[PDB]
């Protein structure tokens, strides 16, 4: 209620005097920046559709004066009509001018033209002559044929790629780089349109024996836009050498996880596995250079939040698809581990592997009780001849779920005497760069905490004080999570949950936290199929409720 | 007239065969082990890295970016980017087994300093490497990725209230 | 040189499984201290073939090229008219191969050129 | 049953007379009566068009309309070619009133009006009007920009696309006339020959003969008219290329024996000159030396089959003619020389 024209009147002068600079774009540099500039112009059309739609015609003089020149610019301008809806808006909008009983011959000539550009763009052979009229006196329509057409158009070209890419220093034929170019330019408008799938995959996979790149990654992007977005459904070896190739598109993409861990679906587990597995992620990342980017993103997003909850669930479930896929598909001659995790040793990742659902339940404390050993064995230890440091095992030790996980559990079945190694082990967790003097501090708290515990779960269902009266900070997330882990463990919860929650609910961030952390442990149980009925519904009811409060 | 013969087309057999095994797209790597396979299966078993390294180095004529124009380039640009990948990728896995000497100009080249409309990828890769060498924080903003990337991957890290866990020790 | 490796299988999934489970169990038990053989056959719980058949351990029937087996259902058939290679190829693998190989040069439907590996004459009939 | 018949040729009259600029009468009732024809027609089209003896009926009513009406004379009208055609029996009419121009005020804007009232209606299951043309249009620019914006003509015109689309038009029009029987293929090929232009046609018919079958009766109907009619065979093998007539050859050898006399024939009928070492023509439109070398080159890489049926017709036409061994004397030898 405020503009009214002047945030669409100044961009209809700018993209105006743009069509007078693309015109049919009968060039490589008209296209280049007609394809950039597309879809912005497209938004453009929806608010002035809208502007029409709103009110009459040939009433209003708006911007109605230089509108046909400029509907015309856009017409005989055929990438314009290549982008998705562009043309339909094109038509609605060109729906909104008509008048019905022209009055003034002015109104019947704009009618006459709008038919005669119609025609231009629907029954107008923009093509060789010779086959035309094969067809008009065969008695067909452009119709009948176009689309078959179209299809031996491309197969053509896509056999043909295969031969230059197949002509590895051949004295042949050395297919046009700029015919290529052309294309590249050519398939990105109608990237939607089913009949060119082929060719693209063509395109991506005929890589030929350049140095250097030739086509426009405009092009590459564009595509990325469709594969992300799954309008677009490709094969995999496809996509693959895309991002093997074009790096900006795998950056984008990686981010585009990000935003729906942050944005929309915030510990929702199921489709986060469902969005990496909807993607060749994991299988890309079977090739290794790919794995250590991904590897190094996840790192400097790691080191932005010191410890996002969110993210860490998030590796857990790349790591999985990742291994799967791995398992699946390197029979022969598969890259030794340390290819992608080199700074570590071998050895300790060579367990890291081994799946929680191989052992019984009671062996993974022995499990444990040798990882957190090793750990120690490294970190203390740290000498040359492996990691860097204490970071670096810490980052591999996060990408292993579960391994990560027990030990809260199973220091709550075993607070009988807690073993020093669990201790040790879940406070290099929750803290790295600690120093055994900050390590031996938390050990004490932590074991004084559980023989609180303890006795409170031997005793009857408690209060909620009792336990806040044991909070009062360095350790105050472990602490908290910890309690997490005792309230579903022990049957005494159940009860005074709702007291416990409402008292530790200062702010929405902790409470964010605490709904990854019980996703995260639903979404182990149910895949590790380890579950205890009545802590698996309570948490649901709880994580349920807390996704209204948020 | 419009045919070239291979750039790897003068060499040790065994080394041009393996460049026209990494020709050969995304999988070309791991066919890159199965060569070392099986020529550690031949009868020869010693394959000197040292002499691959000294013709990947060596410099070679081009005439790019207008018709009057002469540059040089060494073997590792000229031939195709996907054989370049494929090929960092498998020196990064058998790292060990490789002379620093060359490595290290083999780097410099990786680097691709002062190279307008440079190849991301080996920056990357070499960045990589060399870090992998431990060598390679280069005391920069030492990043394989993009600082456009590093950004608008800080520009959501805000988007998120962070762990207490010690990382850095400022 | 004494502490775990990395290590894994290859072969039919169900002879796999169990000593990968065995595995699995008996990690923990890893001493680095004796002979890794003795960590390996008390860990996988196994002895272990000496040299069963030194003469036929594997004559492989890989591609070659893609180092695989079962090629779309295609076998590496096709192999070198030398005894020192005896190498066998893939259709396919082999034809993409001499096809972008200047040396090649191309009859009715059968081609010649060089065996990858050992550089003599080979023919392939598609 | 019988009353998909009535449905249809009321329907067919009032499409063949949508182009007609007769259009005065018209209000948006025959426009919505027209639309919903069509809508239930490629309804029948989903519902049982498939494969049972309706099916054939139907497509028995189209073949009989198509050959009453000849596509001559009162009209050559394209129509609806099949039942394969009547799937977008709406937009074919659409299509033809957006050009009749005697389309008047009120109807016509009712009828943008039904096609495209916006995305008000955004929200349905079948894939409409709005959908359709706009996927029309895409593909139409889509065809443009390929035609000039990295297509190429091939020189295998066999491997080239639209010569290979137009051939599997004809091939499509002509198992049909088979299947139908009305009249002869021979009566059809004919009158397409004497109307259309010829020289694109012989191109046509090249790659037609080449085309793998796909349900090869079409390429057996070609030669049996083909090698009954020359005066096409003359223009024919004058106006191609060498390979493409060779492969054609080893495609049907029945084209073999014929095609050795017709260069023969010109073989014959030139004069060496010894002011220039070279045999030529009398006649201006006469092969020239090397025209016919290049096709007699082919022939020589052509299978062994076909091989040797020239490589006799050569030694015979020259020995009939006095067995000579020298220039000068004998075209054939001077070919037979220039050989090797
Ligand atoms: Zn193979
Ligand atoms: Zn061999």
């Amino acid at each position: 209620m405020a503009q009214d024209s002047v945030d669409l009147s100044c961009d209809y002068q700018f993209w105006m005097q743009k069509l007078s600079v693309w015109d049919q774009a009968s060039t490589l540099e008209t296209q280049q920046d007609t394809c950039l500039h597309v879809a912005q112009f497209q938004e453009f059309l929806r608010k002035m559709y809208e502007a029409l739609k709103e009110m009459d015609s040939n009433t209003v003089i708006e911007r109605f004066p230089t509108i046909g020149q400029l509907l015309a610019k856009a017409c005989w301008n055929p990438f314009i009509l290549a982008y998705d809806e562009s043309q339909k808006i094109l038509i609605w909008c060109l729906c909104c001018l008509i008048n019905k009983e022209p009055q003034n011959s002015g109104q019947s000539k704009l009618n006459s033209w709008i038919q005669g550009v119609l025609s231009h763009i629907l029954s107008a052979l923009r093509f060789d002559k010779e086959v035309a009229l094969f067809t008009q006196g065969l008695g067909y329509a452009p119709i009948d044929y176009y689309p078959g057409l179209l299809k031996n158009m491309v197969l053509s070209l896509a056999s043909e790629l295969r031969e230059n890419h197949l002509n590895g220093f051949n004295t042949q034929r050395r297919m046009a780089p700029e015919r290529v170019a052309s294309l590249s330019r050519v398939c990105v408008p109608l990237i939607t349109l089913t009949d060119v799938d082929p060719l693209v995959e063509a395109l991506l996979i005929c890589h030929g024996r350049e140095p250097q790149e030739i086509l426009q990654p405009e092009f590459f992007e564009a595509v990325n836009e469709a594969i992300l977005l799954k309008k677009i459904s490709l094969p995999m070896s496809a996509v693959v050498c895309l991002w093997l190739r074009h790096l900006p598109s795998l950056e984008k993409a990686m981010l585009h996880l990000f935003e729906k861990l942050i944005s929309s679906e915030r510990n929702c587990l199921r489709r986060i596995e469902c969005f990496i597995k909807d993607s060749s992620l994991p299988q890309a990342a079977c090739h290794p250079a790919i794995f250590r980017v991904v590897d190094e993103m996840f790192r400097c997003a790691l080191l932005e939040t010191d410890g996002a909850l969110e993210i860490i669930a998030t590796i857990q479930v790349f790591t999985q698809c990742f291994v799967e896929a791995l398992e699946k598909a390197s029979k022969q001659l598969r890259f030794a581990l340390k290819t992608y995790f080199p700074y570590t040793s071998p050895s300790l990742a060579m367990v890291l592997l081994q799946d929680p659902q191989d052992i019984p339940r009671g062996h993974w404390l022995q499990t444990l009780k040798h990882i957190s050993e090793l750990l120690r064995e490294a970190v203390e230890d740290q000498t040359h001849g492996s990691c860097g440091g204490p970071f670096e095992s810490w980052f591999l030790f996060i990408h292993f779920g579960g391994w990560a996980e027990m030990v809260a559990e199973q220091l709550l079945m075993s607070a009988a005497e807690p073993p020093t190694a669990l201790l040790w082990l879940l406070a290099f967790y929750y803290g790295p760069r600690d120093g055994r003097q900050q390590r031996a501090q938390t050990m004490v708290q932590v074991k004084a905490v559980l023989g609180h515990l303890l006795a409170m779960s031997r005793s009857s269902s408690l209060s909620a004080q009792d336990l806040q009266t044991v909070a009062g900070a360095p350790a105050q997330q472990l602490i908290r999570h910890l309690l997490l882990n005792f309230l579903l463990w022990a049957p005494g919860g159940h009860t005074i949950a709702w007291d416990v929650i409402t008292l530790m609910a200062h702010t929405a961030e902790i409470t964010h936290e605490i709904i990854g952390f019980l996703d995260q442990t639903l979404y182990r149980w149910n895949r590790l199929g380890i579950e205890s009925p009545r802590s698996e519904k309570l948490a649901r009811e709880l994580l349920k409720e807390l996704r209204t409060q948020v | 007239e419009g045919v070239e013969p291979a750039p790897w087309a003068q060499l040790e057999a065994p080394a041009r065969l393996l460049l026209q095994a990494l020709q050969a797209g995304p999988e070309g790597a791991r066919r890159g082990l199965g060569v070392l396979r099986a020529l550690g299966s031949r009868g020869w078993e010693p394959f000197d890295w040292g002499r691959l390294l000294e013709a990947l180095c060596r410099e070679e004529p081009v005439v790019q970016g207008p018709d009057g124009r002469l540059e040089l380039k060494p073997l590792l640009l000229r031939l195709p980017r996907i054989c370049q990948r494929n090929l960092m990728s498998l020196l990064m896995a058998v790292r060990p087994s490789l002379p620093e000497s060359g490595l290290l100009s083999v780097l410099q080249i990786a680097q691709q300093d002062l190279a307008p409309d440079p190849d991301a990828w080996l920056r990357a890769l070499g960045e990589l490497l060399r870090r992998d060498l431990g060598v390679g924080t280069s005391m920069e903003g030492a990043s394989p990725l993009s600082e456009r990337c590093q950004r608008q991957l800080q520009s959501l890290c805000r988007g998120l209230g962070l762990g207490g866990r010690r990382l850095k020790s400022p | 040189p004494t502490m775990l490796p990395e290590c894994f299988f290859l072969g039919a999934d169900h002879v796999v499984k169990p000593l990968g489970i065995k595995l699995s169990r008996n990690i923990h038990l890893w001493d680095p201290e004796n002979s890794v053989l003795q960590n390996l056959k008390d860990v996988l719980e196994i002895d272990f073939p000496a040299r069963a058949i030194l003469e036929k351990s594997d004559f492989t029937m890989d591609c070659g090229i893609c180092y695989a087996y079962q090629l779309d259902g295609t076998i590496p058939d096709q192999v070198c008219d030398n005894s020192q290679c005896g190498q066998p190829f893939h259709q396919i693998c082999l034809y993409e191969w001499l096809r972008g190989l200047l040396t090649s040069r191309q009859s009715f439907n059968i081609i010649f050129g060089e065996c990858p590996y050992c550089s003599k004459p080979i023919t392939l009939k598609m | 049953m019988e009353s998909l018949l009535q449905h249809l040729d009321r329907f067919s009259e009032l499409l063949a007379v949508s182009s007609t600029t007769y259009v005065s009468t018209w209000d948006p009732a025959t426009v919505r009566r027209a639309l919903q024809w069509a809508r239930y027609l490629r309804h029948i089209h989903r519902r049982f068009g498939r494969h049972g003896p309706i099916r054939t009926a139907l497509e028995r009513r189209l073949h009989n309309q198509w050959r009453q009406e000849g596509g001559f004379g009162r009209g050559p009208v394209p129509g609806l070619a099949n039942f394969q055609a009547l799937g977008h029996c709406d937009v074919l009419l659409s299509l033809r009133l957006l050009e009749n121009r005697a389309l008047g005020d009120a109807a016509r804007y009712h009828l943008v009006q039904q096609l495209f009232p916006g995305p008000g209606v955004r929200d349905a299951d079948e894939e409409t009007l709005q959908e359709s043309l706009a996927r029309l249009a895409r593909r139409r620019s889509a065809v443009h920009m390929l035609r000039f914006n990295g297509y190429r003509e091939n020189p295998n015109l066999q491997e080239d696309s639209l010569m290979k689309t137009q051939a599997e038009l004809l091939l499509e029009r002509l198992q049909e006339v088979g299947k139908a029987e009305a009249e002869r293929p021979a009566r059809f090929l004919s009158s397409l020959w004497e109307r259309l232009p010829q020289n694109n046609f012989l191109k046509v018919i090249a790659v037609a003969l080449l085309q793998p079958p796909l349900s090869g009766e079409g390429s057996q109907v070609l030669v049996h008219w083909l090698l009954g009619n020359s005066e096409v065979f003359a223009a024919f093998c004058r106006a191609l290329p060498a390979g493409l007539l060779t492969l054609v050859t080893s495609r049907h050898p029945a084209l073999s024996p014929v095609y050795l006399g017709l260069l023969t024939d010109w073989g014959q009928r030139l004069h060496y000159d010894l002011q220039k070492g070279i045999w030529v023509g009398t006649e201006s439109q006469d092969v020239p030396w090397e025209e016919l070398h290049n096709r007699f080159q082919s022939l020589c890489q052509a299978p062994p089959p076909l091989k040797d049926k020239v490589l006799t017709a050569l030694e015979t036409c020259k020995a009939q003619d006095g067995d000579f061994e020298v220039p000068g004397l004998s075209i054939w030898t001077d070919l037979l020389l220039a050989l090797r």
